[PDB]
This record gives C-alpha cells, structure tokens and sequence, in this order.
C-alpha cells in the first residue's frame, strides 16, 4: 500500500501488575470522513498475546488474516508449544521490515500486548519495521498526547495494577476524544492476564463541555 | 568536445583525430589515439561518452576479427559498416545505448575507397568527406569550398592543414596536436602528426 | 509519497586501548520530536572478544544485527571457529555494499580484541567504506565528540604533552564526559549510557544516567 | 580527495592524500587511499569511499586468482582493463571511483587511469580527485623525466601538499609509494600541515 | 466546520459546530463561529480562522458606522453585500466563507450566502467541511414555515448529522436565535447532543 | 547550502573578569581555498569587539553597516557603546532584512566599560538575540565547537586559562570541518589590555 | 519550545521552558519565552524566535504609548487586537505563536493567537513543539476556579510532560501567576532534570605564532 | 455514482443510480450497476467501471465453479472474500468499490463492503461519488427492523437525495431485493422519482 | 572561462588578463583587452557574463574619473576597492545582479603595491597572489610553490610564465595570448604579450 484509505488512529498500551491492557477506537476513517465507526481494531492473536493496529484498516484485516492461519497451523500439531507475544512481534518486525524493503509497505502502526511464564510484554512496530518495547506504547497522534499522560503516572508509580491501568487508559481515550480529530467515542479495551485475552466493548468516556461558558 | 574527419579520394582515404583525452577542464594526455584497426584495410575513429567509445569500438574490432579468423578473409569496408550500424541501432532502444559518434574509413579491393559516417542514432551514411564534433561546425564549409572528387593525397593533407589550422584558430578548445592516417590498395599508412606552436 | 527509511537517532562510540575496546551508546530511540523509548541502546553483542555499535534508522538496525547473528553462526558452522574482529568488520562491509543501491542507513562503530590480543576499532559509512581506528563516534553527536576525542585521545594541537595511552580508568570517564556534553546539546541524545568494555576476561557493562529531557 | 602519479628514470612515484569528507565535516582525517594488490602492483583511489574499496578489492582478488591460475604475476595493462570490464558493467548506477593502477610487469614500468564509467588511459602522468587540478600544477611546474629518487620524492609529496592547501576535500598525510623493477616500497607517510609549515619558514 | 442559518415568521435560526481544526490536531473544541456583526445581525464563521475573522471585524466596523450615519439598525442586505464585496474583493488571497443572517424592519428574519464573493438570499443555507455530509437530510428534513421550535431542533439535527460524520467538524453546538424582541444565544453540549445511528 | 559557500567559525567564551572571542582565517569560494588571513573578527571599542562567520559578503557588509550606525551612536550619545546596546543594534539592523536576510551569524564579546563585567551573545540571521553566561558558536561547525565548549569550558577562568580553553576548542572543531580553519586568530579582551594571538593551526 | 497558559479564580498563569533549538541542536539552556507587555499582561513566546521576540517588544511599545494617553491600565482585548491586525497583513510569514494573559478591568483573560491572525479567547490553552503534552495535562486534569496552588502545580505539570515528551523542549519551567494585585514573575519555579569535566590544559600546550598587546589605560 | 444496501430479516434490498459519467459529459444515462454474481448474490458496482465490471465478472467466473464443487448455491460471505482479495491483491491498479450482497440457507440476508480490499458486514452500506452527500440522510432515517417495503422506500430516497445533489450520480433508480423466494428486479424511472425540497 | 591573476610584489603589482573574446564555440577575437584603466596607478580585471562585465567596469571608470574631476586627486586602490565592493554589494539584492568576478590591482604612494580580489558575490579579500576563472584551479598551487613576498619583477614575469604555460599544457579552452602590465610608483607599464 502507497497510499492508504480506511485508516485507523491511536492504539494505546500499557503494562499493569500480572497481565497488559490495549486501548483502540472503533473508526475507520476515510480521511476527514468517519466512515466505518463500528470496526474492531484489536485482534486476539492467542492465549498468550493480543494485537491492536493504527493506519489501513485492509492492510491490518490482511495480517488479522496471516496471524489468524499461523496460530491455527501451529494449534494443529498440539506439542506443547506457543508463539509467545515476543515471537509474535519479531515475526511482525520481520514481516513489516520484509515488505518496506520490496517497496510495498503494510500501512500499519501495531501495539502488541502479552503475557507469558511471568512476565509482561508491550511491543511497538511501524511500516518500516522500526519496533522496541516500553513500559507504555500509543501509536500515532497518541505518541503526542496519550504518551505523555501514561509516563507522568509511571514515573510517579513504576508498577500499576489492572484498575489503576484501566482507568489510566479510560483517562486517555477522553483525552484523544476531544484533541484527536480521526479518534471517536466508540472504544474497545483488551485485556490479558494469566486467564487469557478478554476484549471488552463497545465502551464511551463521560465529557465535559462547562468551559464553553467562559 | 572531441574531432574527427575523413576525406575520400579516387583510390585512397584520409583521416585524422585530435589527442586530448579531456576530464572535466584537464587535458590529461596530449597523445591518444582515437582510431581503431578494424581490418588492414579499414579504420573506426571513434568519439563520445568517456566510457563507451571504447568498450562499443574493441566489441567491434574483436567481432570483425573474429570473421577474419573464422572464414579466411576479413570484411569489406561496407559490410564493416553496416555490422557498425545494425549492433548501434539494437541497442538504441535497450537498457545499454552506447553514445557514440564514428567514421568507418576503408578500402576495397573491388568497389575501392570508402569512408562512412554514422551519429549515436546509428544513421549510416556514405559520404565523400564528413567530419564529428564542433569543430566540425567550422571546418565541413572549408571542405565545401576546396574539395574535388579527384584531390590527390599531399593535397588532400594541405586541405586537412587547412581545416586543423581553423580549429587553432577559432575553436575555443585546444587540441594541439592530431593523429593522421591514409588507406589505399596496401593497406594503413601513419603520417607525420600535425602538432602546432 | 511513500520514504522507506527515518532518522531515529542516538550516538555510538568506541575507543580501542593497548589491552581493551570500550564500545558505548546513548538509549534514547527518537522520531520527528518525539521519544519513542528511554530503553533502546545501540550496542549489541556478537562474540566473546567483539561487539557493535549501530545507529541510525533503527530499521535496518535490528535487521543488520539479526544479519550479523546469523552470518556468525554460519562461519562457527563451516570453519569450527568463532569469527576475529577483523573478520567481522571485513564481512560487514560486504553486506552494507550488497546494499549499496538500497542502503542500509546504519552508522556502524565495532569494537573489541584482534588475534594478537590488543584493542582493535573498525568505523562505517552506510555503505560499507571502512578502516581501523584507535578511536571513532558515531551517529546523531558524532560532529560534537569526534573533535574532543581527536584532542583528548590523539593528543592533536597540543605540544609539552607526553603522548601516555589510554588507561580503561580515563577512557571510562572520557566516554562518560563526552556523553554528558553531548545530551546536553544534542536532542537525540539523553536518557542514559550503555558501555561495553571488551577485555580477554570478557564483556561488561555499565549503565550511567542522562538528561531525560 | 588528490591522488597523483608520475614515470620517471628509477620506474612510478604514487602519491595520496588522507582526508575522508561526508559533506562539509571530516569523517576521517587519516584514511588510506592506497590498496597494495601484489608487490609488484598498487591502485590508488578517488570518489566514493566503497565503491573504490570494494571493487579494487575485488581486483586483487582476481589479481590473486589470477597469479593461481597461470603461475604467473598478472599484467599491468590486463588489471587495469579488467577493473574498467567491472565499471564497464555497473554504468549509469552511479557509482564513483577515480583509480589509477600503477605497477611493474614484463611490458616495464606501467601505469593505468580507470574511470567509473569505463575510461581506461596508458599515460605517463595522471592526477585524480577534487585536488586534481592543484596537483597538476605543482607536478608539471617541476617535472623532468630525468629526476633523481629524492627530488621525484620532493615533487610528489609538494605536490599533493599545495593540492590540500586549496582543495577543502583534501588533507590530513601525503601517502607515498615508489614503484621499481623489485617491486614496490613504501616511501613515507608525512604529514601534510607539517610540510605546509615548512615550506612557509623557508621564505 | 459546519455552519447552518435557517429563516422564518419573524427571524432566524442560525446555528455552528465549535471545532478549529489543524489537520488531525483540535487547536480548540470550544470556538464559538456566530460572531455579531451588528445587534441584531450575526454571521456564521467558516474556512480559514484568521481570514474569517479579520473580515467580521473589518464587517462590524463597516457595520458599526454605516448604521450610525443612518441613524438606524442597517440592513441585512447591506451587511451581505458588505461581507461579499470585501470576500469577492480578494477572493483569490481569502479562503473562508462567511453566512450573515439577521433581522430587519423592513424585510424581517432573512438568511444570504456569500460563497466567494456572490450574493444569494436561502430559505436556508449550509457551509463548511460537515455541510457536504448533511445535504440529503436538509432537502429530506426542511419543510417551509417552521417555528423557532422547529428550526432550532432542525439546525441541531443537521449540525449534529455532520459532526458524526465530519472530522474536522466537532464539539458542542452554539445556538443563535435572531428576533424583534432581540437575540437568544444557547449552547447545546457534547453530553447533550441528539442521537441518530452510529455504527 | 548558503552559509557554507565561504564557510568559517566564530566562537566567544566567558571567564573571570575577562571574555575572549576568536575565529578561522579561510576565505573560500565552496572547494577553493582564496586566502589564510581574511578578517572575521572587528572592533566596536576597546573593550568591545564583534565576530561574523557564513557568507563573505554578508560578513564584510553587516560590519560595515553596523559600524556606520555605531559611530552615528557614539558621536550622538557622547559615549563607548554598552555590550547589550550592540546586541539590539545588531537585532534591529538584521531583523530590517527579515524577508531578504544577510547569511551571518553575528557573535559579540566584550566587557561592560563602566562596571568591567564580561558579556557575550550570537544572533541568528533575523537577528534573534541569545546571551549566554558560558559561551556561543556560530559556522558550519558549530556542532563541532559546541561539543568542544560543553567539555572545556569551566566557570571563573584566568585570562591564560580562558586562552587555552577557547583555542583548543576552536583549533580542533576547525580541523574536523572542510570550510574552516587556514589558521585560528584569538583575541583575550581584559579590563586592562587586549591581548591578540593567532595559532599555529592546521592549513589544510 | 512548550509554552501555556491557565485561567484560575483570582487571576491567571501563564508556563513555558527554557530550551531554545537551532535545528536538532541545544542553542540555549535558559532563557525567558515569558514576555512583557504591560504591568498585568505577560505573553508566550512560540515559533520563529525573532518574530515571538519582535512582536512582543512592538506590541508591548504599543501599550506603553495606548496606555500614557489614555492614563488607563490596558485592556487584554487590545492586545489581542493589535497583535492580530500586525500579523494577519504578513499573512503568516511573521511567524509567531503566541498565548497571551492578564487581568484588567474585566476580569482575568487568557488568549490563543496563531501566526496568521487568527484567535481564540479560551479557559487554558498551549503552543509550540510540545503543546501536545501539555493541552493533554490540561484537559486531563483542569476545572472552572482554580486555587494559586493548584493552577501553578498543574500549569508546572503541563510545561513538564512537553520538557520530557518533546525533543524541540527542554530545562526549566519559567512561570508568571497574573493576580488581580500585580503579577508575580516566577522565572524557574521548577527544574526536572538535575559532571566531573576538568580539562585544565597548561600554559603553553596552545602553539602560537603572533602576538599583539593592545594596553587600554582606562 | 451512488449505490446502497440495506439488509432486513430473510433477505436484502439492493439499489443503484444510472450515471455513467466521463467528467461533465454523461456517457451512459441507463446503466444497469447492481450485477448479478451467483443466483442469489449480486454486487452493486462503483468507481472505474472497466475495473468494476472485470472484477465482477472474474468473481462471477470464481463463484461459478466453487458453487458447482460445493454441490450447493455459494456463502454471501465467499462472494464477499473473492471480491475482497481481488480488490486487495491489486488495489494500486484498481479504482473500483464492489459492495456484495445476497442470500444464504445458513446466515440469511446479509451486505458487506470491501472498499480498498478490507470486509466489513454492515447493516446498510452506501458507496460512489453521491454516498457523499446522504450520510446524514441514512443516519437520520435508518432504524432496524424494517419490511422490504420499508426498505425500498428508504434505498429509493437516499439514492434519488443523492442524484439531486451529486452530478456524477443521476438517471434512473435500478432496484433488487433478493430473498430466499427469488430475485425481485425494478426499475424507478426519473419520472417518477420522489420529490424533496430541490431549491 | 576567462582567466585572471595578479602578482604582488615590495614595491610593485604585476598583473595579466587572456584575450580571447568566446561566443558559443566561436573565438571571436584573439586580441581582447580586460583590463580597464581606472587611475593613473590603478588597474581594473574584469571577467563574467558577457554583456554585465563591461557595463559594470565602465560604470566604476567613470566615478573613479569622476572622482578626480571633482576633487583633483584620483582613488586610492583600498577606496577604489571597496568602492567597486559596495556598488556590487547594492546589486546583490536586486532587479539587476551583476555576475562579474574582478581583480583591482594598484599602487598607493603611502600604503604601497595592493592587490585586490571579488567574486561576484562582492566578498572583497586583500591578497599577495590570487586568480580567476577555471584556469585558477590550475594555476594557484604553482604560485604557492614559487612565490615569495621579496620576488623580483623580472622573476615574477617568469613565474606568472608557468601558470599561463600550464594553461596551455593542460586547460581545455585555447587561450593562446595575454595581456600583461606592472603598476608601480610610475604608474601603468605595458610589456610583451605573452603568445605561443
Ligand atoms: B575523496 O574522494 O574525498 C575520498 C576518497 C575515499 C577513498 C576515502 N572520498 C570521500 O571522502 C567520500 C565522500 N563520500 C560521499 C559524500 N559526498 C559529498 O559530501 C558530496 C560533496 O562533497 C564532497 C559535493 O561537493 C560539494 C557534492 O557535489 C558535487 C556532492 C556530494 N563518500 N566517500
Ligand atoms: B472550519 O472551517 O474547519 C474552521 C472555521 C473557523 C472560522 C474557526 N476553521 C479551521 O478549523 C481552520 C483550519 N485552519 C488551518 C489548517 N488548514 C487545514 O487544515 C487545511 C488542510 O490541511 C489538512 C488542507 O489540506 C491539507 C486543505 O486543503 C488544501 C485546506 C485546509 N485554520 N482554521
Ligand atoms: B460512478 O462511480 O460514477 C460510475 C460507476 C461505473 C460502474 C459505471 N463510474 C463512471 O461513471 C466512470 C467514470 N470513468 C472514467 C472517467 N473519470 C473521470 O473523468 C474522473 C472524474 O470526472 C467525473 C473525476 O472528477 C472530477 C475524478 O476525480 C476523483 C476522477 C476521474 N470510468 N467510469
Ligand atoms: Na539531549
Ligand atoms: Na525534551
Ligand atoms: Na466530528
Ligand atoms: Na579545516
Ligand atoms: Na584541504
Ligand atoms: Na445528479
């Protein structure tokens, strides 16, 4: 893709005390139009790991697609062995790496949240395939106004629980709300811990408009 | 940038190129040679892209030996020219076009004298004389005014002086010095190089 | 239109002594005027004797450094012999110039030990132009240190100076000074300071605070 | 970059500069600008920095190759024509490379410049890089074919010297050889700044 | 941006979005877009802010002047022709267009556009980014002689429409109401804004 | 790239009691190197002296200019110029080109003449004022010199002290840049004496 | 450069850092963006440096000439006004974002005003690289009447989260709280970020050449 | 252009306009957009017609065989998946949008959009150069639940808003409604288009 | 394309400007003169664009001549310099840029022989030696190599023999024959036009 049409905004992310949290609006906009405002942008990818995606909405349902057939082809075989979320965002840095390299990018911007053997995973990776991992993650314009947000807290307190995280991320998505023209106030939150990934939506954050008085 | 020139005769050709191999404003030899040895009686004077004349003439002059060595016998001045022609117009519209500006000078035995001329478009074109390059510009109205189909060969090189001498004196690029070369029945014959004060 | 590379940043460093190779970096990861990460250092461990600073678009960076991994398994695999540091920066040059159409645009430093046991430098371009060196930097700060490490380490414009080498005590605290200096002035440089030190005995590093701003 | 080379009486001097420059900032102020194929043949080098190290590397290995393949040292004429064959087959790619290939074979003394686009030129006297013109000057100013092994020396490392004086893309050392009949030796490696120094307390 | 004007019995309805967009950035989701031209003449901003603006003003002091040297409210014809002959003026350095509606004496609640310098009197009107969104509801919702009522709950659907829509279009919705007895501004929320299919 | 046409480097630096300001010797046109001695450098008092690196020109014509103003100054007011006087008269002189600007890079260095304290600034080429208590660069290697100053300079140095710092910190950023260097020239401004040196630098 | 300003119950305050970039290099570590206008008028200075400092210093002129005619503390609207009609004719290549604050006669005012003209009277608002992290800060946490305390401690968290976040910000948080009685210039009200150094080169290390001395005499 | 579907309880209703425009010029004024692939799943054409026309029969071919393999009438959603990868697989080449709807045995009436190779099943969907111009329409006039008449209104209404709106759009509605029973093809004339306000 | 340069000696300026007149690939005139007379003990180099360098040239003449009309005494070559500088500097930034690039050699009774340099930018720079056009990359470095600040007339006519020599060894262009003239406390002295 050279130029993308239905585009995703922001993904956010954050790490939280035995498991990961992902935040995405439900729009898919075709520029300054919102198009489709009920289209999930979060992917459960297995047990262990969770994948939300900014930019085309075609070139994330196309990995949605090859992701969703390589934990099925490996589910196959049943021996005792799993992509773990790290695995899963070196495969995604070598596919996005692989495809700007013949000059056809994947239009993308991806968060990767996971847990496994203890540990929790928060995994960045663009078009280009430039990727890293991160106490918090917010992908596109949410680089410039959820990111800062997220490590003000986590400067103050390093190590959050799945409530303190949770109604972070819901602090966030009002933020984007109001200063993010492509975000709306349909949102999922996704979820993982040791039970699994469960991904909870459609949800809205309660505004406030009392300083149109002034 | 550089020059060449043909003057054919009745029974004879005459050439000549300059011998600066020029670089960006340096004169970086005094003394190359242009022309390439096609056959005993034939000559290939070559200019243009630094890289490609050379690399185009010696693919040339080896196919050309080749046929010597193949059949026995060397290839006409005309057939020459043409396998000049036909392996410059194939590459025209390729990945690999060879800018190359050339006079095939030569003898035959049967049809006598000839000399050939032939842009980078690979227009092949039989001429009683021709000249390459902007000092071409100048010196193809001095051939204009003083040849003759039958100009005997120490003439021809006073007429040749004549157009060299031009180039000294109006051309804006120097070329002192020139090689010179006659072809007739016994074959390639070097001559004195015109050098200048 | 579509740019397949961006500038990500950082700086690299290496210093070669008489029985050692320091190889340093900054941790900040950056693009436009944003932080990407604070926990992103550009050094990267290849054998025992030799390791590599990268720096650039980070990319290619990763990708590079899986090359490299991969590329020193497979001489392990055919020789029966881990690769000398100057087989590394050899082969490097080889890959980046394999890519010289379509440029890795990675600023790479190696340092560590050669076979007759001292300190041993190989700086980059993109393209894979090299040379050994007693010393290099590279990457966003390279302007700011390169002239401070050609006074201080090759004793250059100075006279009544006796030309002593390089202790692993002064060169420690060089690299930490200059890298001070440079997270000062340069945006792309800050947060903190890997530092490897190659000796016989093996790999260590550091990790001094930056400015986070 | 300034590279120069000239044949006299006692066989080739080749002399270059040091200076590595990425823009307007010196990337290097101590590179060297000589590859040593065999004993009996050098190339000097000009432009990119690894086009002209890859492909005079891939010379000498077909130098070496060479030399295993028929039991003999290759010639002096066929490693610079088989340096140009490589440029030849990578034009309009943009590469940039300025050798000369200097050496000694049965033929004698020799001496090659090759071009990135395929120009391949026997000649007595050839100088390349930016300080091209500069070189020139000093070089043919003081030339004789007669000159004695320390004033060819004294020539050459001038030469180069009042070339990085002016040229901004040339300084750092003046790196000289000495081709001979025995093969080649490595004359000195002065620096530049220093010699300037000199030359001006001399008035 | 979505701006809306509609006309009736008496005077007009004239209603705007409050988003100021700076590509994907919200500069300000709070800016009110009906600033008053004169005390019973307002106008609806849209396109370029500070274009949009420097007009206003320059309108309302025109305005201002004019309505002193009447002795007498001016016109809302003149105040349409004051913003078009300035908009058509430099329409080639400008890039806003400027809706004026108002009250008269004369000629009662009346609603003009000015799209690049011309000049056209509308039962209604609709302008900005969000308006392209909003034409098939305006053409299947308007019917002629509404109410206040009516056309204060139909400049909010509309509106409303649009900002779901539109990005460059969002915030709270401002409100003027434009009479004889004088001018009614009210604020309807982001929290209060009418519901419709959003999927 | 405009300012690197001629090229050059300027530097001011702070110590106690006195401030210095030096500079490279190159004039050339892109490759070409013209001449080793073309002043950078020029006095706007005694204690009191303006640096100006980028385009040649531009360098010669903003001293001219800014020295037709200053003497109009000091004949009208009845006085030497005070340091932060200079900077405003700089900033409005460049800013009046503010759509067609001059390439320079102004860098000023003096002491205050009544109470001896030093002072230094640069300016962009809209003439942008920045006072510094440490030091100020300006050329195409200004990432040079600045690495150099963040490392060398310290506060409250003696004028020999001041003369070492600023001279290394010039001599070897100039050596890693191409369009600087031909020599080095330093003035050390004291409430006393001015104290001009140049270096025995690199000429390559 | 992350400049803003906040709107409180007895006055108004106004934020910005100290970093000043030339290019992707740190020219400045301390300077002041926060500028004078009037006694209670400050204003933000964003942008091209030279065109945040011109404008200011004009506009403060301005009101220093509007405000001995008219023997009257100045009004904030004025400001606003004169900055507006100034930039709106250079059509944006002045090019200078600015936020303007104050208290006047009509209570406390705070103003956005970009570099073609346009404006926006608001409650809090922010400008420049970083004004991202700091509009983030604000809408995450501002309410209607403000204490002192809490406008100063979230207007330094603002500024803070552009410091950190943004590449082009950097340093110190400079501040001016605007109260009814005066304002209250509060340069370095905060400092987020905290060497050996010591390169003493000896006496004669420096090769030289010439050497004049120029005695002065007073 | 302009096309919609709209999906309801055992079935789809499925509407097109006529325009086939070549800039101002109107190239054909009855062109039939809404094609069919298999028996009971059509697909309503838009954007490059030489694009939407071979991808519809290159699915049409597709669908063909898989349908004979099967033994059974193909899945809305495999029409929607073939559609989908040809459109993704060469999206830089193509410019069309293939909206696909029909009927199953297993999941019923059902519509999807595969704009620039992504699916998505939508209630309603509209798409072409008039979808533009009645995304307040359908926002403002859908709610679930709906009859096939219902359906058929609400399709022939914002389709006929459009093509008052939007030049590229006009001529005649063309009109399907595919259910379990059959394929119900008609065709609402520009005669007798239903009136809004058009002033 | 043209070519310049200027020799300064103790009490003397040697001076040389080529004589070819190009157009297109033509050399229309072997004998063209660019040097142009500004003052007695003053000489003007001028080469650029075509028709901009005689325009600009005699436009400085005449205010030299002007000058000393008015007054009774001509320009220094310092005052003539600058002068020709700030003339060239006006232009810069405006409707009518001259593209010339000039030497003013001259000699003043008090201050001496003075060579000056300018390019078209109007950058002025004192020097003991300098040049102009393509044939200056050439020639510089052999001026480096043999030029002392005590070098004698006679020797400096021989050295200034090596660069136009080297022009004639390896620069493209023709360039056959110079002007030449030394400015001292006599004024302007012609000498033999150095042909080949
Ligand atoms: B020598 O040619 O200087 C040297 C010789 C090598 C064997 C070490 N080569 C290099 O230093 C070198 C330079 N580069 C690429 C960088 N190119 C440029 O910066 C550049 C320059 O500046 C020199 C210029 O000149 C203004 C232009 O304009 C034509 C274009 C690019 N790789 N290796
Ligand atoms: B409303 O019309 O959006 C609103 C109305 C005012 C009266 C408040 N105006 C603004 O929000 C506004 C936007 N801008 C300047 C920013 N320009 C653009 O967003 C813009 C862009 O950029 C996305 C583009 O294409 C990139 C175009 O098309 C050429 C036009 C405008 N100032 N005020
Ligand atoms: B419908 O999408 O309008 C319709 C649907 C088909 C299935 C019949 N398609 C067409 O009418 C159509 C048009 N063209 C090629 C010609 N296109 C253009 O000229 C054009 C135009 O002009 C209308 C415009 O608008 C100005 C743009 O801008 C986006 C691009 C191309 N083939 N089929
Ligand atoms: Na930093
Ligand atoms: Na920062
Ligand atoms: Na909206
Ligand atoms: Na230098
Ligand atoms: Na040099
Ligand atoms: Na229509």
């Amino acid at each position: 893709t050279q130029n993308p049409m239905v585009t995703g905004t922001s993904v956010l992310g954050v790490k939280f005390e035995g498991g990961v949290v992902i935040a995405a609006d439900m729009l898919g906009s075709y520029g300054s139009l919102a198009r489709f405002r009920n289209i999930s942008r979060i992917m459960r990818v297995n047990n262990s790991t969770m994948l939300g995606a900014s930019g085309d909405y075609a070139d994330f349902q196309y990995l949605k697609q090859v992701l969703g057939q390589m934990v099925i082809d490996e589910e196959l075989l049943g021996d005792g062995h799993s992509y773990s979320p790290r695995a899963i965002h070196s495969w995604l840095t070598r596919a996005m790496y692989s495809r700007r390299s013949k000059m056809n990018p994947l239009w993308n911007t991806m968060v990767i949240g996971g847990y496994a053997d203890g540990e929790s995973f928060l995994g960045y990776v663009d078009m280009l395939g430039v990727a890293y991992e991160a106490p918090s993650l917010a992908t596109g314009y949410g680089a410039y106004l959820a990111q800062p947000l997220l490590r003000e807290v986590l400067e103050k307190q390093p190590v959050l629980s799945q409530t303190e995280a949770r109604d972070l991320v819901e602090r966030c998505m009002r933020v984007l709300y109001y200063r993010d023209a492509r975000s709306y106030n349909r949102f999922q939150i996704a979820t993982v811990t040791e039970k699994g990934v469960e991904i909870e939506g459609p949800l809205s954050t309660e505004t406030n408009w009392d300083i149109a008085h002034m | 940038m550089e020059y060449l020139i043909g003057i054919q005769g009745p029974d004879y050709v005459l050439v000549a190129s300059d011998r600066v191999a020029a670089s960006n404003i340096v004169q970086m030899k005094d003394d190359h040679d242009k022309m390439f040895k096609m056959s005993e009686k034939i000559l290939l004077l070559c200019v243009g892209e630094a890289g490609d004349t050379v690399q185009f003439a010696e693919y040339i002059q080896k196919n050309v030996q080749l046929y010597k060595m193949r059949n026995g016998y060397e290839l006409s001045p005309t057939a020459a020219a043409n396998f000049t022609r036909r392996n410059l117009a194939d590459c025209l519209r390729s990945r690999t076009p060879y800018h190359v500006n050339l006079l095939l000078a030569g003898y035959d035995e049967h049809e006598g004298p000839a000399l050939y001329y032939m842009d980078y478009l690979a227009a092949l074109a039989k001429a009683p004389f021709a000249a390459h390059g902007y000092g071409a510009f100048l010196t193809l109205s001095i051939l204009d005014r003083y040849y003759t189909p039958t100009i005997s060969r120490e003439r021809a090189v006073e007429l040749l002086r004549k157009c060299l001498e031009e180039l000294q004196k109006r051309f804006i690029l120097n070329l002192p010095t020139f090689s010179v070369r006659i072809i007739d029945k016994n074959g390639i014959h070097d001559l004195d190089n015109i050098s200048f004060p | 239109r579509f740019s397949p590379y961006v500038f990500n940043g950082g700086t690299i460093l290496a210093i070669a002594g008489e029985d050692f190779a320091i190889v340093a970096s900054d941790t900040r990861l950056s693009e436009g005027f944003s932080i990407h990460t604070r926990d992103s250092p550009k050094c990267y461990k290849l054998t025992d004797k030799t390791v590599i600073g990268c720096s650039g678009f980070h990319g290619d960076c990763l990708t590079l450094t899986k090359i490299i991994e991969a590329r020193l398994k497979m001489y392990k695999h055919s020789n029966n012999k881990a690769m000398t540091t100057g087989a590394i920066a050899a082969m490097l040059s080889t890959i980046l110039y394999s890519r010289r159409f379509f440029p890795y645009y990675v600023y790479n430093i190696i340092g560590g030990l050669d076979e007759e046991g001292k300190g041993a430098v190989y700086s980059f371009d993109p393209v894979g132009s090299y040379q050994r060196d007693s010393f290099k930097a590279g990457g966003s700060a390279s302007a700011m240190l390169q002239p401070l490490l050609d006074n201080q380490v090759g004793f250059k414009n100075m006279q009544n100076v006796e030309h002593v080498p390089l202790s692993l005590d002064r060169a420690m605290r060089l690299v930490k000074d200059v890298f001070i200096s440079a997270a000062e002035r340069d945006v792309y440089t800050g947060d903190a300071l890997r530092i490897c030190i190659v000796t016989k005995e093996g790999i260590r590093e550091e990790t001094v605070s930056l400015r986070k701003d | 970059t300034t590279t120069l080379a000239f044949k006299f009486q006692h066989g080739v001097i080749a002399a270059v500069d040091s200076r590595a420059s990425a823009g307007s900032y010196i990337s290097a102020l101590r590179v060297n600008k000589v590859i040593e194929i065999n004993p009996y043949l050098l190339g000097t080098m000009s432009g990119c920095a690894a086009d002209c190290q890859y492909w005079e590397r891939l010379l000498a290995k077909e130098c070496r190759l060479y030399y295993l393949r028929n039991g003999e040292r290759i010639s002096v004429s066929a490693a610079s024509k088989l340096l140009s064959n490589m440029m030849c087959q990578y034009r309009g790619m943009g590469l940039s490379m300025g050798s000369m290939i200097c050496g000694w074979d049965k033929k004698g003394p020799g001496l090659y410049y090759v071009d990135e686009h395929g120009t391949r030129l026997s000649g007595n006297m050839f100088s390349t890089g930016s300080g091209n013109t500069y070189a020139y000057g000093v070089m043919d100013s003081g030339y004789r074919p007669n000159l004695s092994p320390e004033e060819a020396y004294d020539l050459g490392r001038r030469a180069i010297a009042y070339a990085t004086h002016r040229d901004s893309y040339s300084g750092g050392v003046v790196n000289m050889y000495h081709m001979k009949e025995d093969g080649w030796v490595k004359v000195e490696s002065t620096d530049v700044s220093d010699l300037l120094h000199q030359y001006r307390e001399a008035n | 941006t979505t701006i809306m004007a509609v006309e009736f019995d008496g005077g007009v309805v004239m209603g705007s979005d409050s988003r100021v967009s700076a590509g994907e950035a919200v500069v300000n989701r709070v800016f009110d877009k009906l600033s008053p031209l004169h005390e019973r003449i307002y106008c609806a901003l849209s396109g370029s802010a500070a274009d949009a603006q420097a007009v206003a003003d320059m309108a309302a002091y025109q305005l201002e002047l004019h309505g002193i040297e009447l002795e007498e409210p001016p016109l809302v014809l003149a105040a349409a022709n004051v913003v078009r002959n300035i908009s058509y003026k430099y329409r080639e350095d400008l890039s806003a267009h400027l809706m004026v509606a108002g009250w008269d004496q004369r000629e009662g609640g009346q609603v003009y556009g000015t799209l690049g310098g011309m000049l056209t009197r509308q039962p209604f009107a609709i302008g900005g980014s969000g308006s392209t969104f909003i034409y098939g509801y305006v053409d299947a919702a308007y019917k002629p002689g509404m109410s206040p009522e009516e056309c204060r709950r139909f400049t909010t659907d509309a509106i409303a429409l649009a900002m779901s829509r539109d990005g460059s279009s969002g915030g709270v919705i401002y409100l003027v109401t434009i009479t004889a007895a004088g001018v009614d501004h009210r604020v309807i929320l982001g929290n209060e804004l009418p519901k419709f299919y959003d999927e | 790239s405009i300012m690197s046409y001629n090229g050059g480097a300027v530097m001011a630096m702070k110590g106690k009691n006195c401030v210095a300001i030096a500079a490279d010797r190159r004039f050339g046109i892109q490759a070409q190197m013209v001449t080793t001695d073309f002043q950078k450098i020029f006095p706007m008092g005694d204690r009191l002296y303006i640096g100006l690196a980028g385009l040649a020109t531009d360098v010669q014509t903003v001293a001219q200019r800014l020295k037709f103003r200053l003497n109009l100054y000091e004949l009208k007011e009845g006085r030497q110029i005070k340091p932060y006087t200079l900077m405003s008269m700089v900033a409005n002189l460049l800013y009046e080109k503010r759509f067609g600007p001059y390439y320079t890079e102004p860098v000023i260095a003096g002491l205050d003449p009544k109470t001896f304290k030093p002072f230094i600034c640069s300016l962009d080429l809209i003439g942008c004022p920045m006072v510094t208590d440490d030091f100020v660069v300006s050329g195409t290697c200004a990432e040079q010199m600045y690495g150099m100053c963040e490392s060398l300079w310290e506060p409250n140095m003696d004028p020999d002290h001041l003369f070492e710092t600023i001279s290394q910190a010039m001599l070897n950023a100039v050596d890693r840049d191409a369009v600087s260097g031909m020599g080095v020239i330093v003035h050390i401004i004291e409430k006393d004496k001015i104290t001009t040196r140049t270096l025995k630098a690199r000429m390559d | 450069t992350t400049i803003a300003g906040l709107v409180f119950q007895d006055g108004v305050i106004l934020g910005a850092d100290t970093r000043a970039t030339n290019d992707s290099v740190v020219a400045d570590k301390s300077c002041e963006k926060i500028h004078f206008i009037a006694p209670k008028i400050y204003c933000c200075g964003a942008g091209v440096a030279a065109d945040a400092e011109m404008t200011t210093r004009m506009v403060a002129s301005k009101m220093e000439l509007h405000a001995l005619s008219t023997g009257r503390e100045p009004r904030v609207a004025t400001v606003t006004r004169i900055l507006r009609q100034t930039l709106f004719r250079y059509q944006g290549h002045v090019g200078a974002s600015l936020i303007v604050g104050g208290v006047d006669l009509t209570g406390p005012q705070l103003y956005g005003v970009h570099p073609h003209g346009s404006y926006s009277r608001l409650p809090f608002t922010a400008l420049g690289s970083g004004q991202d992290a700091a509009l983030a800060v604000l809408e995450d946490r501002f309410q209607p009447n403000m204490t002192l305390e809490a406008a100063q401690g979230l207007l330094v968290e603002a500024v803070t989260a552009g410091i950190l976040g943004d590449l082009g910000s950097g340093g110190n948080v400079d501040a001016c709280v605007i109260t009814k009685t005066g304002a209250k210039l509060l340069r370095t009200l905060s400092s987020p970020t905290e060497r050996s150094g010591r390169y003493h080169f000896v006496p004669g290390t420096t090769a030289v050449l010439t050497q004049t001395v120029k005695p002065l005499t007073l």
